[PDB]
């Protein structure tokens, strides 16, 4: 191989970044651009998501996979936030070099971008450092998914989306707790519905629905079987299928199936439970033998699913058919196979409200596109939503904030006479790309544009106007609510100056070429 | 498109700007000397980048206009002259910034003669004023800059003959500009250094005289501007040329009138007549010349028709075509002319009291050989700059780099309180500061950007509590071991750049 050392690589690591950033800058935000990406397969996808076109890429060098990997930490931690903490990752490449071409040592120019986060965090810690609770922060989380849905270019009605993410990220992420959690959270949509519609479900919708129309349409409360227990064909890890080949081989075939379902839909019914759940649904002919017992009950059922309806619905837990009891069974509400008015999206819910360890959102769209279009839309109004419900932190953003975070460090840069100054600088320096990247993906002089909320942070002393983030003519990021986590806000700066500075303490490449990822 | 000329631009851009790296490396005396090659193929070794412009060049336009960067900072403060050239290149690579920012070479132009105007006084916020009407102060302070500069044993001796000089040609207590014009520098190729003297009357090159009186006093200075050859008629004389007897006629035709308008001449009269050369004339009658000496009228030769100019405003002898233009009135009266031979060799004609414009002032230049002769003359001249310098410009500042140190980071923020689209460009326009200091650092040995970090500090604290101290090279106040300059060696920089910049800029 070749130990790339010096500029060598230091341009395969300036190299790979901009590439990568560009079409993210370009993608920026909503007036960042819709990008069309196919794949090998053929097959289109169009990205405006930063983390989505870093979904769609793999670009070759080992910080561009990591960068890809860098978005997907806040993407989970603040949902927002994927584009430009990377973006401007590069953009501190490209000071870097040019300071290291200024003749500052690279760990030097590396070490002076995190002493200047502080104030970068620090600084955007004094707009909005407030917390409200789920009721007080649905209109904040409204405003919030304002933009958040909006990123997509989707928030319109839709603070349907919103209001039905306050309530689930508290009820899966607490504000007490402080942690991240959406695991309880249960995605759940299908293609063919509409962005108007959209739902939040606090219990679990099944896709499977009644065996028969004959037989009820409505298990009552609570009596649910949750069973692994075969009306169907079993389909363990590995077994191998074998036939019937004679006419005096096919007739017991039907009397037996029939005749232990009969008995085990008895059992089941016998056992109280008026739906059964089986981890190994229905086949058709369990139906009518279900329907000859005249109980309501669901047909085939994912593995883990079983227990989904075990957690979430709050019934204890029988794991199997042959331990049958009363006492331990699923929950529901009330159990109905819901069509939202597009039969395309047709789900039995079991209903969860006392008890729901698994709240659903139920998100709808006429295409693929359409519902992950909704989905990436709320996910990450979701994540914000959360960031906010934990503790409700805003900033008035798309640059406003980035000038006047400039503002201090600059300064503060040359108030030390040390040689971070120029890092601090070019630090305070970077930060403003995105105003302008913006104003470029706004259509506008991307130049003044950053110097016009700086004319404003002179006379404002504070990002609350901006410019045109919507390209609606109102240049404000408060009137044109442009709000957004604090948090978030603060996530891209530690992810972004400290993964470029652990790029930075790292010229020293063995690789068989210069780029590797 | 502009992108061709921007190209252009651009290659404009791409010769200058390597070009003044090269003086950046003789930029100041601790910056080095560059060996240069030239037509004659030999090697040429000079700190100073002026001639390294001049002396070997290239024609090319970006680098034609560089040569005047200097040369206007030549003749602006007579020193300086490779700072304006160290100024050149920090916002050429800035500009081109800008230009890759793809910000318009007008706004880039129209942003900076504008900051400009700004920094020269923060600059100027900078600056300590010295007493201009006191002789001393500037003569130690112009001194200090001597002191402050590489040219001292002379200067030392000729700092009083020079601030002399310059006080006899300081009138006012501004001490106005004090041109240079009004001074005279001469040279005798005998005495010493010295022997240099300042003479109040002009000290003339030789003295021609056939009979002519040696010296007169109370000199009523002619000049000859008409031809005192007689017509020529066939090659030089009055006669044409066929045979001997009627040309010997006419001959005495070329006699009289010879004679006449010499007669004419002390007729209207002159005690002195300034002669330019007969070659600055169509042709000057030596028979003529032979009696007008013999009218015994003292008399100069062959004298620059251009120093006449010199000598017709300083001294009042005036343009003289014609006997008429002798009275007394385009006649200098010198009250004591006479040419010295003394002291070694050479002899010039030394006006010694005279009625003249302004208060004239020759200095005589003499030294122990023409070298020695050679090396006071810029002594002189160098503290004759500091002083146009500092008489001119009145506020005085230290060398050294470091208002530039100063005035960047407040010019960044200026730019920053400034803001506007033009920010960026004030912000890369207050960052070509630094430079001249940072290749300095290095020019005495440091690293800047470790360096000039601290002292930008130092210049962000006291605004100079310290300074790049030429011995020191670095972080001290050079207040404190008197390095110093006038504004005007600093202020004269600033806009020929970025002017002829903010030419280019506009320059397709």
């Amino acid at each position: 191989k070749s130990r790339l050392m010096g500029l060598e690589a230091l341009k395969s690591h300036i190299m790979a970044a901009k590439a990568v950033a560009n079409t993210m800058r370009t993608s920026l935000g909503p007036n960042g651009l819709d990008k069309m990406m196919v794949d090998k397969d053929g097959d289109v996808t169009v990205t405006n998501d930063g983390a989505t076109i870093l979904s769609m890429m793999d670009v070759d060098h080992q910080i561009a996979k990591l960068m890809v990997e860098l978005s997907k930490s806040q993407d989970d931690e603040i949902g927002d936030g994927t584009t430009g903490v990377v973006v401007l990752a590069g953009a501190l490449l490209e000071e870097a070099e040019q300071l290291l071409d200024r003749g500052i040592h690279p760990i030097r120019i590396a070490d002076g971008y995190e002493q200047a986060a502080r104030v970068a965090i620090e600084h955007l810690d004094k707009i909005s450092d407030s917390v409200l609770v789920d009721i007080k922060d649905t209109e904040p989380l409204i405003q919030t998914a304002k933009t958040t849905l909006g990123s997509k270019v989707v928030n319109s009605c839709h603070r349907q989306m919103a209001e039905i993410a306050v309530n689930a990220v508290l009820t899966v992420a607490d504000m007490e707790r402080r942690d991240v959690d959406f695991e309880l959270i249960k995605v759940e949509g299908k293609v063919g519905g509409r962005l108007e519609d959209t739902k939040l479900i606090k219990g679990v919708i099944v896709d499977k629905d009644f065996s028969h129309p004959q037989m009820p349409k409505k298990v009552e409360d609570a009596k649910i079987a949750i069973l692994t227990c075969p009306f169907e064909p079993p389909k363990p890890k590995t077994k191998h299928k074998l036939d019937v080949t004679s006419v005096e081989d096919y007739k017991a075939l039907q009397k037996y199936e029939k005749e232990k379902f009969e008995e085990m839909i008895q059992q089941i019914k016998e056992t109280g439970a008026n739906l059964a759940i089986c981890q190994w649904g229905f086949d058709d002919e369990a139906n009518h033998l279900l329907l000859q017992n005249n109980l309501p009950a669901v047909r085939w059922v994912g593995g883990p699913e079983i227990e989904l309806i075990a957690i979430a619905t709050g019934g204890r837990i029988v794991p199997r058919f042959s331990e049958l009891t009363a006492e331990k069974l699923g929950f529901a509400g009330l159990v109905q196979e819901i069509s939202f008015g597009t039969t395309k999206d047709k789900m039995l819910v079991i209903e969860q409200c006392k008890n729901s360890r698994a709240v659903t959102i139920f998100i709808r769209g006429g295409n693929k596109m359409i519902i992950e279009e909704a989905k990436r839309s709320l996910h990450d109004a979701l994540c914000v939503i959360r960031n906010l419900i934990r503790d409700n932190r805003v900033v008035y953003g798309g640059g406003a904030a980035e000038i006047s975070c400039a503002l201090a460090v600059s300064q503060e840069a040359d108030k030390c006479p040390t040689l971070e100054q120029y890092a601090m600088r070019a630090f305070a320096d970077a930060l403003e790309v995105i105003p302008m990247a913006l104003s470029e993906n706004s259509g506008m002089n991307p130049i003044q544009t950053m110097t016009e909320v700086r004319a404003r942070q002179v006379k404002e002393m504070n990002p609350a106007l901006g410019i045109d983030c919507l390209h609606k003519g109102t240049n404000d990021m408060k009137q044109q609510h442009v709000i957004e986590t604090l948090i978030g806000k603060k996530q891209q700066i530690s992810l972004a100056t400290q993964m470029v500075r652990m790029i930075l303490k790292i010229d020293d490449i063995r690789k068989p070429g210069e780029s590797e990822e | 498109d502009r992108d061709k000329p921007a190209q252009i631009r651009f290659s404009n851009i791409s010769a200058a700007k390597a070009v003044a790296d090269a003086i950046r490396t003789s930029l100041g005396p601790k910056g080095m000397d560059k060996m240069i090659q030239d037509g004659k193929g030999d090697v040429t070794i000079t700190n100073d980048g002026a001639t390294i412009l001049k002396q070997m060049q290239v024609l090319h336009p970006a680098a034609r206009m560089l040569v005047e960067l200097s040369k206007a900072q030549d003749i602006e403060a007579g020193d300086g002259t490779t700072s304006v050239v160290i100024i050149a290149g920090s916002l050429l690579d800035s500009c081109t910034k800008l230009l890759q920012k793809g910000i318009h070479p007008t706004i880039i132009s129209e942003s900076f003669q504008k900051a400009l105007e700004k920094g020269i006084e923060i600059l100027t916020d900078m600056s300590r004023p010295v007493e201009l009407s006191d002789r001393e102060t500037l003569l130690n302070s112009a001194t200090t800059s001597l002191n402050s500069k590489v040219v001292s044993q002379y200067s030392s001796l000729l700092s009083p003959m020079s601030v002399n000089a310059v006080m006899k040609v300081i009138d006012p207590a501004t001490a106005t500009s004090v041109d240079l014009r009004d001074i005279k520098i001469v040279k005798k190729l005998g005495g010493t250094i010295d022997d240099c003297e300042l003479v109040e009357g002009l000290v003339l090159t030789q003295k021609v005289s056939n009979s002519g009186i040696t010296r007169v006093e109370k000199a009523k200075i002619g000049l000859i501007q008409f031809c005192l050859s007689a017509p020529k008629t066939d090659m030089d004389n009055q006669i044409v040329v066929s045979d001997y007897a009627q040309m010997d006629r006419v001959l005495r035709e070329e006699r009289a009138y010879i004679l006449n308008l010499v007669k004419q001449i002390k007729k209207t009269g002159c005690n002195v007549l300034l002669i330019q050369k007969s070659i600055l004339r169509d042709a000057l009658s030596d028979l003529a010349l032979h009696f007008l000496n013999k009218m015994k009228i003292m008399v100069i030769k062959d004298i620059e028709r251009e120093d006449i100019e010199f000598i017709c405003k300083t001294i009042g002898t005036k343009p003289v075509a014609h006997i008429d233009q002798f009275t007394a009135d385009m006649l200098g009266s010198a009250e004591l002319a006479e040419e010295v031979n003394l002291n070694g060799s050479g002899k010039l004609l030394k006006i010694t009291g005279c009625a003249s414009p302004g208060k004239t002032v020759t200095i005589v230049v003499r030294g122990s050989n023409k070298l020695v002769i050679e090396e006071a003359e810029r002594s002189i001249h160098d503290a004759l700059c500091v002083i146009r310098c500092l008489v001119k410009k009145r506020a005085l500042i230290a060398g050294g780099g470091a208002p530039e140190i100063e005035l960047a980071l407040r010019l960044t923020e200026y730019s920053r309180t400034l803001s506007g689209m033009e920010s960026y460009c004030v912000r890369a326009f207050a960052d070509a500061m630094e430079v001249i200091p940072s290749t300095l650092a290095e020019n005495a040995g440091l690293n800047p950007i470790s360096t000039v970090t601290e002292l930008r500090n130092r210049h962000a604290q006291g605004e100079k509590t310290a300074g790049i101290n030429v011995r020191k090279g670095g972080i001290s106040n050079i207040l404190e071991e008197l390095v110093v300059q006038p504004l005007l060696v600093s202020v004269s920089a600033l806009t020929l750049a970025t002017e002829t910049v903010r030419s280019i800029l506009k320059i397709d």
